[PDB]
């Protein structure tokens, strides 16, 4: 940040909270359930309503 | 290789021109799932309903 | 022009004290992206005799 | 190389620095001959004298 835009904490931050929300949305969609949501996509095939 | 610019002899060296500080990004996902339901808040770790 | 970048780890529930393995973001290369210009040139004659 | 960190914080590569448009130039040697001896003023192609 001495060489740089003078301005990385803006472009760090939206890119992080990006990350963020895509994870959290991965997490929704999918999850087996080890340390994260049960994400719906293989929710249905537990109570087997496929 | 490099040529830029060698008409007839002003070639300069490191490529002498103008740049942006723009930056610019195509699309991003839709968040469909960010949002299906209210943040239904807790004061503790577990909660139970009856 | 920025790039993808894209999840994070969620915490493995018993982590607590130092460090809870809170993973790191994906590696955002700020890569350029350059134009070009080329050149045209048409010319017509006449005389004056004609 | 320029392209530093990577773990784990945004940077480029290049064309990131400052460019300065002063011009600078070696010590070149003194001018003598071409800047001492006299000038004799002629009008025609050839100087004829007795």
């Amino acid at each position: 940040e001495e060489d740089a835009i003078f301005s990385l904490l803006p472009l760090l931050r939206k890119r992080l909270i990006e990350a963020h929300a895509v994870s959290i949305e991965e997490a929704f969609m999918t999850g087996d359930g080890s340390g994260k949501p049960k994400g719906l996509l293989t929710l249905a095939s537990e109570d087997s309503a496929k | 290789a490099v040529n830029q610019s060698s008409s007839v002899e002003v070639s300069s060296e490191s490529y002498e021109t103008i740049f942006s500080q723009r930056i610019i990004r195509d699309l991003q996902k839709e968040l469909v799932v960010g949002a299906l339901f209210e943040e239904l808040p807790m004061s503790s770790k577990i909660l139970t309903m009856l | 022009v920025e790039p993808d970048a894209g999840k994070a780890t969620w915490v493995a529930a018993s982590t607590y004290g130092t460090d809870t393995t809170t993973g790191e973001e994906v590696k955002g290369a700020l890569k350029e992206i350059h134009f070009s210009t080329y050149k045209l040139a048409a010319k017509s004659f006449i005389t004056d005799e004609t």
